[PDB]
């Protein structure tokens, strides 16, 4: 399990993140899902921050680090003839 | 009549239709309250049988319960779905982007078998969307419309394509269920059977029957007459049940050691275990009705049965013997026949309730395989249903349905009619349904069972003809998803009033009359012979003894839009189709006049559009304004209807509602009390009433163009408001935080004069292309300056101002007042997406006049961009100096077969000037069967000729001959319906009388300003170095292959090289050419294109040595 | 509506002076399997012993 | 595949022209110095205008 | 049908040894960029994966 | 072969590309599947955007930043290791992968 989780930390994002940031982000994810089931709504930034003993400033930074790149080859129009790359100034 | 606030629109209809047009949004609202289980549905079901009414959610849970682990020692079960009230009212949802929803509570229950307990809770199941009063879902503030869908109902289907190469009829069969595995029982070219099961390419039936628990002797017995059966059973070359079971297996899946005993379950687990194979309740009903098996008992246990398989095969063989009827053992004999996969008796209609139930099912399945997953990983005697149930897959499934699904569309609301007609839409394409290309030319056709159900006229004229229909006026969806239809059951030639909703199948069994049949005032027919619609759609004369069902009324075969086309039965289906598709595109004018001539539908289908505030309970107006009406009911309680004033539609059109009553008036319940966008006094009004001639004037109205009087522009007779929603946000960047404020980098004070003290513009300030709608600045960091820039900064002594300037400048070619600003703030605690602090939207409006290029078009398909806006004086005027408003062309009339425009024109002139049939000596002959109170009609008096029962041509001539004069002794229109127009430009009269009349013309939503576009140097794509694409940005028009062919055929080489090198891709070519133009030098010689270099590196990346060679 | 991106690199635009360039040495390195590779280093710079050629 | 079960677009698919078994349209480059609009008949113009 | 490719390799100065690929080449980084839309999101080129 | 691509194309020859050429185009074995340092947003060494191989992301600027003008061009900072040159050589250069 330790090898497989190490691998899932290293080789699973297009922009690699070190392991410890992956651990903090997964803690954030667990706390968000469980606090969703409990609060009934998705909790707030300050709420999760107070919950993980970190700053509500830092929580947004972690959330920004945890955004995966959207592909540049998903045909944007329903009539599929324009890659998404054809619309970035 | 029958609607209290009605304007008295006299009507030419000769018939008295028994049934009134239904609740036009029932197809949406009843479906959804089905899925809820509202008490309204609860009672409506009981009102017509419905042994066990079960809400959609109830059905999903009753097919999910129980949830049992592999051990079966512990059980989870659901029940009792209940909705609390919505969390946000409609308007506030639409405002704050809250998706109008409501929570689900589901009383779960966990039971352990080994010890015996219950863990019963009230689980929260997730915010569930909720249909508004208009049958439209609001989503993220937007207003969406789940579209009804057509599919082939899962059942047993039968066809025989003749193999002329053999000259034998090849019957076949497909038992296609809602979900599971197919199976065909063919009859091969050779006199055998083909039993491809679950797409495994080959089987004789005897193999399956033996695997099914039959012996060869048993099969011989059960198949007595069965010639080909006994033949294949002689060549079946496999004996013993286990013997094949292994055949089946082995080929069931290739590459697996069979357990001959154990794979038995696999069979009894593809077709019978009711968890992986379930032709739904529709499927079971359909099969039991086709084979007449379970004729008189309720339907359930959707999985197949050995009786079902054997009955299918026997019926197949009798079909490939030549038969009339098969009598299954224990079942009523049913007619032996092949099926049509287009006929509406087999092409069901998954309404919105069905769609939402499918998504909830596909969510609950994932939830099931997390319940039973963690059902064991958790510790027993410790779990609670709250810990077992995970709702996240359910909520994700729903939310990804309503958003991002090609049946969950933006409500196409650019007028009440389009709002009404997007609902009531049947779209054969979609998930589950057949796609576009994969759909051949067959289904696009109009099978003769579409009559009275799916209007054959209305459909998108693009590349979706047939794949998108709208429902008939009177149709109604069968609880199974079929499209029932009303009829008047007639007995003995005695037309009753027992309105029967015949479905799509049982219509065939009967013989169906016509609504315009000469009833003898009592239900007795008049003539002996009557038209009738026989089974396959063939037409005949039967004497009045067989006719047992007559149409409820004419125009039953026509949709909601097409019912609003006057004189529809004169126009050809091409132009009537184009008219019904351009009648959903008028834009709500500022003045909204009602039309001189119409049908009946302009009122009923205008209060059913939703966009007309309707008096809820009969009362008296207490106080009005342009914003609210306060009706004092009869007993105490009051109510204040809040007008929507200038709400942006989903396509940029205004949505005013001004009230149309006074402070002392008395309104009845169900009355119109506030016009909508295109309503005038309640009824539809999609355009104006414009005096029109039919002469070709000076070539300007050449080939579908139009010339206009300038009176339209002066008096604002055609003038649409438009309201565009501009939006920018302040994000949190790595370098710093974006900031919205007047503080801007190098910039005048004039261009920052209109902004307030805090960025955003002032409500009311006129803008133009290039103004600062929201001054918004972001940090930039540092870049090594250009030393020339540093010298200039020195000489002027200006700072760096490392904040970069990204403000919300109004895009190109837009102007007009700024109606209102809606500003959000993370600081003010309003929720926004992450990495966002301040979301500001700047509603802008502009009052587009009419103008040449715009696309006016009548109600009869006759369209055409405005050609020229003549001044008012040089417009061919009548003898009273009255100019003509527009001037259509004649050469567009005949060859399009839309003389509906001409008949409307004449009848409109009659409706305008007012007539007075001289009943001095009795009544004239043409008006013998005109309705009364049409002998005299006031000037400017509206009329209405309903669609297939309207003014006959004789009635038109008869009216037109007496068309009482205007102010002098002046009958401006001679009996033929024409006049001696005086030329306005030259001065002489025209040598021949020209037709004039009042033709009701709309203003289609293809305005010029929404189309014009130009680019000289704009943005550029990131990945490829080409200009960007589409009017959203600047972009430039495509230069495809066909244009390359054309410009080569001319032999123009240099222009082609230009267009492909230094206008698209030559990266250093672009700046060089721009420099060359600006300085006045010679345009340099273009370099190698960019796409070539990219293609070259891709090829070299594929390990393909590509190498230019000089010499 | 517009959506702009940006590669994470600035674009300095001087003129490509071909004459006034900082003078520079050449250090020929060898890999293990008898490969000769050459590297223009700046003049005043300790020519590093190893290198990922 | 990636998300949404859309197959990743590899090098064999990035070839710009790349006709497959059936000949589809090229559709080109989107030139600059362009622009469209709706047209209207101009009966006072000369033939070359 | 075999002589086709066989004479192809013979006549030319190629060698069929090139068919088995010993070292994969990498397309330049710009032709498979990783641009960031404004607002932190990234847009890869689907070849990076 | 005229790789500089200026107006002279008498032929355009194709051919199956052996490894002895594939590793001759390339400007350095990329040997780490690293795309960008999550926070600084610069290319990783030996990654699929490695400036040391593919080129400089900033016009005439090494990675360590010890060279920032055209006066230092064609040379390679011996500490960071990047050819200080125009920022469009990231459009032309290729890397290989020693299987
Ligand atoms: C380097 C070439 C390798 C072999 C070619 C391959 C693999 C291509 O797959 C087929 C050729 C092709 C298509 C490439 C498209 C490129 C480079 C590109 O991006 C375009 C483009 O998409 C369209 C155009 C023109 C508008 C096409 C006009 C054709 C006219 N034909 C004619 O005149 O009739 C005789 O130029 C381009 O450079
Ligand atoms: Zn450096």
């Amino acid at each position: 399990r330790q090898a497989i989780t190490r691998a899932m930390a290293d080789q699973a994002r297009t922009i690699r993140i070190p392991v410890h940031m992956v651990e903090v982000i997964n803690k954030l994810g667990r706390i968000q899902r469980e606090l969703l089931q409990d609060l009934g709504r998705e909790p707030t930034p300050e709420e999760l921050a107070k919950e993980m003993d970190i700053t509500p400033e830092k929580v947004l930074e972690i959330q920004q680090y945890a955004r995966e790149p959207i592909s540049l080859d998903q045909t944007i129009g329903d009539e599929g003839d324009s890659q998404l790359g054809d619309f970035i100034e | 009549n029958s609607v209290p606030g009605a304007p008295n629109r006299v009507s030419f209809a000769k018939l008295r239709e028994p049934l009134e047009v239904p609740g036009l949004l029932d197809v949406q609202t009843d479906s959804f309250e089905w899925l809820i289980g509202s008490p309204r549905w609860r009672e409506s079901a009981a009102e017509r049988g419905d042994v066990n009414p079960v809400g959609g959610l109830e059905e999903v849970l009753y097919e999910l319960s129980p949830i049992e682990d592999f051990s079966g020692s512990m059980s989870l079960s659901f029940s009792d779905p209940r909705f609390d009230d919505v969390k946000a009212p409609v308007d506030e949802c639409k405002d704050k982007d809250m998706t109008y929803a409501a929570p689900l509570f589901v009383t779960a229950e966990f039971i352990n078998n080994n010890t015996g307990e219950i863990k019963s809770q009230t689980v929260f199941m997730g915010d569930f969307p909720m249909m508004t009063e208009k049958g439209t879902f609001i989503i993220n503030g937007t207003e969406r419309v789940v579209v009804s869908q057509l599919v082939r109902s899962p059942g047993v289907y039968f066809d025989e394509t003749i193999d002329k190469s053999t000259d034998k009829t090849l019957h076949s069969v497909k038992v296609i269920p809602s979900r599971g595995a197919w199976l065909e029982f063919d009859v091969d070219k050779r006199d055998t059977v083909g039993v491809r099961i679950d797409r495994k390419r080959r089987q004789p039936v005897t193999v399956l029957l033996k695997a099914l628990g039959w012996t060869s002797e048993q099969i011989v017995e059960r198949f007595g007459f069965s010639e080909i059966m006994r033949s294949t059973l002689e060549k079946d070359n496999t004996v013993g049940t286990d013997e094949a079971l292994l055949d089946i297996y082995r080929k069931l899946r290739p590459g697996e050691p069979p357990t001959k005993e154990s794979a038995q379950t696999l069979l009894e687990n593809l077709f019978f275990k009711e968890k992986r194979y379930d032709l739904a309740r529709v499927g079971r009903y359909k099969v039991n009705k086709k084979l007449g098996l379970h004729v008189g008992e309720p339907i359930t246990s959707s999985t197949l049965t050995e009786e079902d398989v054997v009955a299918t095969i026997e019926y197949l063989v009798r079909l490939h013997e030549g038969q009339t009827t098969m009598t299954v053992p224990g079942g009523v004999e049913v007619p032996v026949e092949t099926d049509d996969i287009d006929h509406f008796g087999n092409r069901r209609l998954r309404t919105v309730g069905e769609l939402i139930q499918n998504q909830i099912r596909v969510g609950m399945s994932r939830m099931e395989r997390v319940v039973r997953e963690r059902m064991t990983t958790q510790d027993v005697e410790a779990i609670t249903p709250q810990t077992l149930i995970n709702i996240r897959p359910v909520v994700a499934a729903i939310k990804e349905f309503f958003g991002t699904s090609q049946l969950s569309q933006f409500m196409d609301q650019n007028n009440p009619l389009s709002g009404l007609t997007h609902k009531r839409r049947l779209s054969a394409l979609g998930p589950g349904g057949l796609s576009r290309e994969r759909a051949g030319l067959e289904v696009r056709d109009v099978h003769p069972s579409h009559y009275g159900r799916m209007c054959p006229i209305e459909t998108p004229e693009g590349p979706n003809i047939g794949l998108i229909g709208s429902l008939s006026v009177y149709a109604r969806v069968n609880p199974f998803g079929f499209i029932e239809t009303p009829y008047r059951k007639v007995v003995d030639g005695v037309v009753s009033d027992e309105i029967v909703y015949l479905t799509a199948d049982e219509e065939d069994r009967h013989v169906v009359a016509q609504a315009n049949s000469p009833i003898d005032a009592d239900g007795r027919f008049v003539e002996p012979r009557v038209l009738v619609r026989r089974k396959a759609g063939e037409v005949e004369y039967v004497p009045s003894s067989e006719v047992d069902y007559m149409d409820v009324s004419p125009r039953q075969m026509v949709s909601v839009a097409t019912a609003m086309i006057p004189f529809l039965e004169h126009d050809d289906a091409n132009r009537a189709l184009m008219g019904a598709n351009m009648q959903r595109q008028a834009v709500p004018l500022v003045r909204s006049e009602a039309p001189l001539v119409g049908t009946g539908m302009e009122l009923r289908a205008a209060i059913d559009a939703g966009d007309v505030v309707v008096a809820e309970e009969s009362g008296v107006i207490e106080e009005v304004s342009a914003d609210y009406i306060t009706v004092m009911h009869d007993n105490g309680t009051r109510r204040t209807y809040r007008m929507r004033k200038f709400a942006r539609s989903n396509h940029g059109t205004c949505a005013n509602q001004c009230p149309i009553v006074d402070a002392g008036d008395r309104v009845e319940a169900g009355q119109v009390i506030a016009d909508g966008p295109c309503t005038d006094d309640g009824e539809m009004a999609l355009g104006k009433n414009l005096l029109v001639a039919i002469m070709p004037w000076e070539g300007h109205n050449y080939e579908d163009a139009i010339i206009l009087s300038n009176r339209l522009v002066e008096e604002d007779v055609l003038t649409s408001i438009h309201i565009e929603e501009h939006e920018i946000d302040a994000r949190d960047t790595k370098l710093g935080a974006e900031e919205i404020t007047r503080d801007i980098p190098n910039i005048s004070d004039e261009v920052l004069a209109d902004l307030d003290e805090r960025g955003i513009v002032r409500i009311g300030a006129e803008v133009r292309d290039g103004d600062i709608l929201v001054g918004k600045v972001t940090p930039k960091g540092e870049t090594e300056l250009t030393p020339e820039e540093r010298l200039l900064r020195a000489i002027f002594g200006e700072k760096a101002r490392e904040v970069r300037d990204t403000s919300l400048k109004v895009p190109h070619g837009e102007s007009g007042k700024v109606i209102g600003i809606r500003v959000f703030s993370r600081e003010d605690e309003d929720e926004l997406p992450a990495g966002v602090n301040e979301l500001v939207r700047v509603y802008v409006a502009q009052k587009r006049k009419i103008s040449d290029g715009d696309k006016l078009a009548g109600r009869h398909g006759n369209k055409g961009v405005i050609g020229k806006i003549l001044p008012v004086e040089d417009m061919p005027f009548l003898a009273d100096g009255t100019p003509v408003d527009i001037i259509l062309n004649t050469h567009g009339v005949p060859r399009r077969m839309n003389i509906g425009q001409i008949l409307e024109t004449h009848l409109g002139w009659c409706a305008h000037s007012g007539w007075k049939v001289d009943a001095a000596k009795g009544v004239p002959d043409w008006a013998a069967r005109l309705p009364d109170e049409l002998l005299e009609a006031q000037p400017n008096a509206i009329v209405s000729t309903p669609v297939f029962d309207g003014a006959q041509e004789a009635e038109l001539q008869g009216l037109l001959s007496c068309t009482l004069p205007n102010r002098d002794g002046d009958v401006l229109v001679d009996a033929d319906g024409k006049a001696m127009l005086f030329d306005g430009r030259s001065g002489e009269p025209f040598p021949y009388p020209v037709t004039v009349g009042y033709m009701y013309i709309m203003k289609l939503h293809h305005l010029v300003d929404d189309k014009i576009h130009a680019r000289s140097t704009g943005p550029y794509s990131m990945i490829t170095q080409q200009p960007l694409g589409g009017k959203a940005q600047f972009g430039g028009q495509r230069f495809g292959e066909m244009e390359c062919w054309a410009m080569q055929a001319y032999g123009a080489a240099y222009t082609l090289q230009e267009l492909l090198t230094i206008k698209s891709d030559d990266t250093v070519g672009r700046v060089k050419v721009y420099e060359a133009i600006v300085k006045g030098e010679n345009i340099p010689e273009p370099g190698i294109p960019e796409s070539f270099k990219v293609l070259l590196k891709e090829l070299q990346s594929l390990c393909l040595n590509v190498e230019v060679l000089s010499s | 509506r517009v959506l702009r991106g940006s590669r994470l690199g600035a674009v300095s635009y001087e003129t490509d002076r071909n004459h006034d360039l900082a003078p520079r040495q050449i250090a020929r390195y060898r890999t293990d399997n008898g490969e000769e590779f050459e590297v223009p280093f700046a003049d005043d710079a300790e020519i590093p012993g190893t290198w990922l050629c | 595949t990636g998300p949404g079960n859309r197959p990743l677009k590899s090098l064999s698919d990035l070839l710009k022209g790349k006709q497959g078994r059936f000949r589809q349209n090229l559709l080109g480059k989107r030139v600059d110095y362009s622009g469209r609009s709706v047209i209207v008949v101009g009966p006072q113009l000369k033939l070359h205008q | 049908k075999r002589l086709k490719v066989v004479a192809a390799f013979q006549q030319s100065g190629n060698s069929p040894m090139g068919m088995v690929l010993d070292a994969v080449p990498v397309i330049p980084p710009e032709l498979r960029p990783m641009v960031q839309l404004d607002g932190g999101r990234f847009a890869t080129s689907d070849l990076n994966d | 072969g005229a790789m500089l691509d200026v107006n002279f194309f008498d032929e355009l020859r194709i051919g199956l590309a052996t490894a002895e050429d594939i590793r001759q185009w390339s400007y350095g074995e990329v040997k780490k599947p690293e795309t960008i340092n999550y926070r600084t947003l610069k290319p990783e060494k030996d990654g699929l955007f490695c400036e040391k191989i593919f080129g400089p992301t900033r016009d005439w600027e090494c990675y360590c930043g010890k060279y920032k003008r055209v006066r230092f061009k064609g040379i390679i900072c011996e500490r960071c290791g990047v050819e200080v040159t125009r920022a469009k050589v990231r459009r032309e250069r290729m890397g290989h992968i020693e299987l």
